[PDB]
C-alpha cells in the first residue's frame, strides 16, 4: 500500500535517527578517551626516545594498527591453530546461519571465491532445514504443551485463556531452554558478565553476529566438542527464534 | 655545553639555490632530530621541517615542500638545508634547532638575502645644525649590510643611535646620530668613522658647522 | 596545521609588575612549550612540557594551562624581561608556533628631542638631496611625523627608521628621511619637520630655510 | 517427513564438513602472516632506533593495542560514533547484518542494543518485504513490456514466463551485483574479486566485517555514502527473492 | 673509538653483594641500550638483562630476577651492576656490552671470586725424577690465584708449561713443567721461582736428583 | 627461552681449508649473529644479521641461514682464525646464545712425552702425597690416563688439567695428580701412570717402585 509503505519508511527512518542519537550519547565519549589515550602514549614515547620523530612513531603505529586488525597477538613474538578442523567447521556453520561473527578473516583470494560459492548454495540449503526443525521443535512441544493443558481445562479455566497462558509456558520454557540455560552457561564457561553472554546470545540468535563476543573462540581453552556443541544449540534455537515468530505472524494475520 | 653551529650569512641571486648548514657539538648528533626553522624579519617562526640524521628521513611543511632539501653527513656531525629557486620571499633568518617535541637547543642563525645588488660602498655625508646638540652622519648607497658607525674614534660612545638600514632601490641607507653638550660643538671636531667591510671601505667625516 | 593565538601581540610592563601573556588553541593540546626571544639573536627554550623551566630561567617565570589555553607569567617584571615570547605545540605535527608576544618596559613618558638637517654640500654637487629629522629618546614609541615644505605637506620620498627599545634608559628614538633630486630641492626654500607625540597635544616643530 | 529431516541433517553436516576441510586447506598455510609481520615492523625499527629496547617496544605496542581496541584510530572526523556513523551502525543491527568493524563498548550500548534489535529487526523485515513487494512490482511490469514481444513472436507462454524469470534476476544482478562491485573497485581501491565478495557477504547478510563501504562519507563525492544505504535496502529486497528461489530448485532438485 | 671500560676484580665472601662499573667514552651513553653478560669459565655466554641509560627501564633474565640490580649514572656516563647474596655459582667473568639487537661493543671483562677462603700462600714442592729431561714444580693450597712460576729467574722460558689452577677444596692448585737437555740437568742447578703476590710470597725451589 | 644448538662443540682445520660452523634454533628467528672469542678476551661481534661483517672481519668469513638454520663459514682457515665462535639471536626476548664451537688449528700427530714423578720428601713431612704425571707435546688433544697401584688401578683422587692449543707447536700438554696421604702412599710400591693416545694401539707407561 503506497501510502503505507511510505508512512513506514519515514518511521524506520526515525528508528535509525532515534538509535544513532543513543549510541553516540552512549559510546562516543569512551572513544574520544579512546583517542586521547593514543596520543598521549605517543607523546610518552617521544619524550624518552629523541632518537624518534612523531612522524616516524605516527608510521609504526600506522603498521602495528594494520597488522592487530588482521589478528596479530601484541602478546607474544612468533601452539593451537584458528583454522584447526573444529574452528573451521564452526566458521562453516557462522556462514549459512548468516550469523558472521567474522573474528577470524579469510586471506586468500581462493578462501573468499570459495565462500562465495559455499553460501550461495549453503544458506538457502539451510533455511530449508530450519523450516523443518521449526515445524518438528513446535510440534513436539505443542504435543508436550498438550497433556498439561488437559490439566488447565478442567480447573475450569476458559479455552480461550488456557491457550493463552500455554504460550507464556511455552515461549517461558523455551526461552529457559535457549536464553536463559546459554547464558548462565556461557557466564561460567567464557569468563564473560552476565550481561555479556546474554548480549552474545542475543547478536547471535537474531542472526546478527558482531563478532566482539564468540563463544569456544578463547584460545587457552582444551575444548575440542565444546564450539561444535555450541551449534547444536545455534541450531535449535534459532529455529525456535524462527518457528515461534512465524506463527506469531500467521496468527497476527 | 651543546652547541649548534651555523655557517654564516649568504647572499644570492634570484633563481639560484643556496646550501647552509648546522655543525653540532657537545652531543651525538644521531641521537636527536634536526628542525630548520624560517624568520622572516622579526616576525612569526616557520617550521620547515625536519630530518633524523640517524635514518635519513625527512618530513616537510607543506609550504616548503618543493623548497627545502634537509640532508646530513653523520661522519662531521653536520646538518644541512638547500633551499631552490630563490625569490625575495625567502630572504630570512634560518636556524637549526634541536628537538622531536621541543626545540631545546637552536643554532646562532644565519641571514639570507636574495637580490641582484651589486657591492657597492656607501657615500657618508655629514648632518650639521641649548645645551646639548645633536649632530649625525648619513651613509647612502650602500651594499651589502653590514656598516658599522663610531664617532671620534670611539671617544664618542654614550649618546650615540645607530638607525636600522633601509632599503633604498636595492642600496641600503642608515644614519647615525650622536648628542653632545654644545660647549663641546664645534669647539672641538667630532667625526663619525664609517666601515663597509664588504667592499673594504673606511671613511671619516668630519662635522662642520653650517 | 593546529593555530596557536597570542593575544595581544604587544604588551608593556613596569619593573614589579606581573605580566600574564596568553596563548589559544584552534584544539585542544596536551603540552604548550614557550622561547624567549631578543632582537639580534635566535629564540631559547624558555618554558617546556607547560610549566617546566629550562635550565638558564629565573624562578619569577612560570607556565600553565591545559587543553585549549595556555599561559606564561611573570610574577614580577624585570628589565631583562623585555623580549619577545612565542608559544608553540607539538601534540600534531606539522608543530607550530603563536606570533609572538613583544613585551617592553614601561617608563614615564619622555617628550623625543627633535632635530632637523639639511643637506650637505657633499650630497647636493652628486645631484641628490636628502633631509633628515631625529625624533630621540621619547617614549612611548607611538610617534608620528610630518614633513612641510614652504608650509606644505610632502609624504613623498620619505622613508622611516625606528630603533628597538633603549637598553639602559628603556626609550625609542626614529629617523625620518626626506630624499629628493637638488632640483626639487632648491626650487623650495622652507623645510619643516613635525612630530605628535602624546606627551604634548600640540606639535613639536623644527624647520630651516635653504637661505 | 521426519526421516527425510534426519537425512537433511547428514547433508547439511556433510556440508559443513566438506566447507572446513577446504578452508582449513586454503587458509591453515597464512594463519601466522600476521605475526610474522608484527615482528618485522618491530625489528626495523629496533635497527633504526637504537634508544629503543625491544621490550620496551613491546610495552608501546601493548599500549596501541587497548587504545585501538577503545576505538582509537591512527592518525596522520574520524569518528566512529559521530552521528552519521552511528545511524550506520544501527542499520547494521536491524538488517541483521552486523559487519562489526566498531565494538560496542560499554554495557549500557550493549543493553540497549538488545532492545533496539528485538525491535528494529522484525520492524525492518516487514518495511523490507514492503519493498520487495514494491521493487518486483517494477521489475515484472517493465519486464511485461519486454514480454509482449516474445508473445508476438510466437513463443510459447510458458518458457515466455521463464525468460523473464531469468531476465528478472539477471537484470537486478545487474543492477545491485554487477554494478555495485564495479564501483566499490574504483571508490575504494578494492580489487573485482574483493569487491564482489563485499557484496555477496553484505546481500547475504553474513557480514563479516572484513570489508565495510558506507560507514563514513566522502569529500569530493557527496551521492556515494546514502546511495550505499539506498543500495543495501535495494539490493536485500532483490536477494530475498534470488533466495527464495534457489531454495525451491533446491526442493526440485 | 668506542671504549667501555670496566673495573678491576672482586673477591668476596658468599652471602655478601658486590657492585661493578662500566664506564663508555666514544659515543654518547645514554643514546645506547646497555647489557650485562655472565661467562662462567669457558662456557656458554649467559644474557643478565638490559637497562637504558636515557629512560631508567630495566628488564631482566628470569634466572637473574633477583640477583641482579643494573642501574646508571648518566653525568659520568657509567653503568653498574649489583649482584646480590652470592654464592659460589657466581664467580664467574662478567662484560658489560652495548646493543638493542646485536651486542656490538663489548668491556674488557672483569671477573668475579666468591669464596669463603682466607689469603694463603702456596707449598712450592719440587718435582725430579733419553737426551732431554722434564723437571717440575707441584704448586699447592695457595689462595687466591694468581700466581707466578718462572725458572731461573726467568731466564729459562723456554720447554715450560705451566697448567691451569684447580680448587680442591678451597684451595688453588697447579703444576708447572720445564724439558730441557740431560747435559744441563743436574750438571746446571735448575730452580722454580714461585711467587703470590696476595700474601706477598716469593718462593724458590732448586730440583734436585732423588737421593 | 629459544635455544640455539652449535654442534660439533669442538672442531678442526688445517690452514686452507673450508670451515662450516652451524647454529640450529629451536623455533625460527629472522636474524643471526656470531661473535669470535680468544681465550684471555671479550667476545668480538662477528658476524650479525645473519650475512653482515662486522668492521675488522675479513672477506673469508661469510653468514647465511634462515628460519630455524644458521651457519657460519670460512672459505679458506688461516691461523689467526682459531677462536670459539658463538651464535645469538634476539628476534624474541630474551636474547640467548649457542654454547660456542671451538675451532683449532689440525698439525700432524704427535705422541705425549710421559714423565711421572714421586712425592717430594718435603711434601711427605706435611703428611701428604701427590704423585704427579706430566704428559706433553701431544696432538690430537683426546687422551686418556689410568692411574695404578701395585697394578691394581685407582680413578679416585685423581685431578687433571689440560693446557690450551700451543701458539707455536699447536700441540696440547696435560698433567694428572694423584693426591693420597701418607699412609696410603707408603703402603703400596709400584706407581704407574699409563697414557692411550691415537698415536699407538698400545698404552705408553712411565712407573716407578717407592723404593
Ligand atoms: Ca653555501
Ligand atoms: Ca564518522
Ligand atoms: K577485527
Ligand atoms: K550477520
Ligand atoms: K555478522
Ligand atoms: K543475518
Ligand atoms: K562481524
Amino acid at each position: 500500500r503506497s501510502t503505507t509503505l511510505l508512512a513506514l519508511l519515514a518511521l524506520v527512518l526515525l528508528y535509525l535517527v532515534s538509535g544513532a542519537l543513543v549510541f553516540r550519547a552512549l559510546e562516543q565519549p569512551h572513544e574520544q578517551q579512546a583517542q586521547r589515550e593514543l596520543g598521549e602514549v605517543r607523546e610518552k614515547f617521544l619524550r624518552a626516545h629523541p632518537c624518534v620523530s612523531d612522524q616516524e612513531l605516527g608510521l609504526l603505529i600506522k603498521e602495528v594498527a594494520d597488522a592487530l586488525g588482521g589478528g596479530a597477538d601484541p602478546e607474544t613474538q612468533s601452539s593451537h591453530s584458528a583454522w584447526d578442523l573444529g574452528s573451521a567447521f564452526f566458521f562453516s556453520g557462522t556462514i549459512i546461519t548468516t550469523i558472521g561473527y567474522g573474528n577470524v578473516a579469510l586471506r586468500t583470494d581462493a578462501g573468499r571465491l570459495f565462500c562465495i560459492f559455499y553460501a550461495l548454495v549453503g544458506i538457502p540449503l539451510f533455511g530449508i532445514l530450519l523450516a523443518g526443525v521449526g515445524d518438528r521443535l513446535g510440534s513436539s512441544l505443542r504435543h508436550g504443551i498438550g497433556h498439561i493443558e488437559a490439566i488447565f481445562l478442567k480447573w475450569h479455566v476458559p479455552p480461550e485463556l488456557v491457550r493463552v497462558l500455554s504460550a507464556m509456558l511455552f515461549l517461558l520454557i523455551g526461552c529457559l531452554l535457549f536464553v536463559l540455560t546459554p547464558t548462565f552457561v556461557f557466564c561460567y564457561m567464557e569468563d564473560w558478565s552476565k550481561l555479556e553472554a546474554i548480549y552474545f546470545v542475543i547478536v547471535t540468535l537474531t542472526t546478527v553476529g558482531f563478532g566482539d563476543y564468540v563463544a569456544g573462540a578463547d584460545p587457552r581453552q582444551d575444548s575440542p566438542a565444546y564450539q561444535p556443541l555450541v551449534w547444536f544449540w545455534i541450531l535449535l534455537g534459532l529455529a525456535y527464534f524462527a518457528s515461534v515468530l512465524t506463527t506469531i505472524g500467521n496468527w497476527l494475520r | 655545553e651543546v652547541q649548534l653551529q651555523q655557517s654564516g650569512p649568504e647572499l644570492v641571486k634570484p633563481g639560484a639555490s643556496m646550501k647552509t648548514s648546522c655543525k653540532v657539538s657537545g652531543y651525538s648528533f644521531t641521537g636527536y632530530i634536526m628542525n630548520w626553522v624560517k624568520q622572516r624579519h622579526g616576525k612569526n617562526l616557520e617550521w620547515i621541517g625536519l630530518i633524523n640524521p640517524n635514518t635519513g628521513y625527512t618530513t616537510y611543511n607543506q609550504k616548503f615542500k618543493g623548497k627545502a632539501t634537509l640532508t646530513v653527513d653523520k661522519s662531521s656531525s653536520t646538518a644541512y638545508m638547500e633551499l631552490l629557486s630563490l625569490t625575495s620571499e625567502d630572504s630570512a633568518i634560518y636556524y637549526c634547532t634541536r628537538g622531536n617535541y621541543v626545540f631545546d637547543y637552536w643554532g646562532q642563525g644565519t641571514t639570507l638575502t636574495v637580490s641582484s645588488a651589486k657591492t657597492t660602498p656607501p657615500s657618508v655625508y655629514p648632518l650639521a645644525p641649548n645645551s646639548m646638540v645633536t649632530l649625525g652622519c648619513l651613509v647612502k648607497g650602500y651594499f651589502p649590510e653590514p656598516v658599522t658607525v663610531t664617532w671620534n674614534s670611539g671617544s664618542l660612545s654614550s649618546g650615540v643611535h645607530t638607525f636600522p638600514a633601509v632599503l633604498q632601490s636595492d642600496l641600503y641607507t642608515l644614519s647615525s646620530s650622536v648628542t653632545v653638550p654644545s660647549s663641546s660643538w664645534p669647539s672641538e671636531t667630532v667625526t663619525c668613522n664609517v666601515a663597509h667591510p664588504a667592499s673594504s671601505t673606511k671613511v671619516d667625516k668630519k662635522i662642520v658647522p653650517r | 596545521q593546529i593555530v596557536l593565538t597570542q593575544s595581544p601581540a604587544i604588551m608593556s610592563a613596569s619593573p614589579g609588575e606581573k605580566v600574564t601573556m596568553t596563548c589559544s588553541a584552534s584544539s585542544s593540546v596536551s603540552y604548550m612549550h614557550w622561547y624567549q626571544q631578543k632582537s639580534g639573536t635566535s629564540p631559547k627554550r624558555w618554558i617546556y612540557d607547560t610549566s617546566k623551566l629550562a635550565s638558564g630561567v629565573p624562578a619569577r617565570f612560570s607556565g600553565s594551562g591545559s587543553g585549549t589555553s595556555y599561559s606564561l607569567t611573570i610574577s614580577s617584571m624585570e628589565a631583562e624581561d623585555a623580549a619577545t615570547y612565542y608559544c608553540q605545540q607539538w601534540s600534531n605535527s606539522p608543530p607550530t608556533f603563536g606570533a609572538g608576544a613583544k613585551l617592553e618596559l614601561k617608563r614615564a613618558d619622555a617628550a623625543p628631542t627633535v632635530s632637523i638637517f639639511p643637506p650637505s654640500s657633499e650630497q647636493l654637487t652628486s645631484g641628490g638631496a636628502s633631509v633628515v629629522c631625529f625624533l630621540n629618546n621619547f617614549y612611548p614609541k607611538d610617534i608620528n611625523v610630518k614633513w612641510k615644505i614652504d608650509g606644505s605637506e610632502r609624504q613623498n620620498g620619505v622613508l622611516n627608521s625606528w630603533t628597538d627599545q633603549d637598553s639602559k634608559d628603556s626609550t625609542y628614538s626614529m629617523s625620518s628621511t626626506l630624499t629628493l633630486t637638488k632640483d626639487e630641492y632648491e626650487r623650495h626654500n622652507s623645510y619643516t619637520c613635525e612630530a605628535t607625540h602624546k606627551t604634548s597635544t600640540s606639535p613639536i616643530v623644527k624647520s630651516f630655510n635653504r637661505n
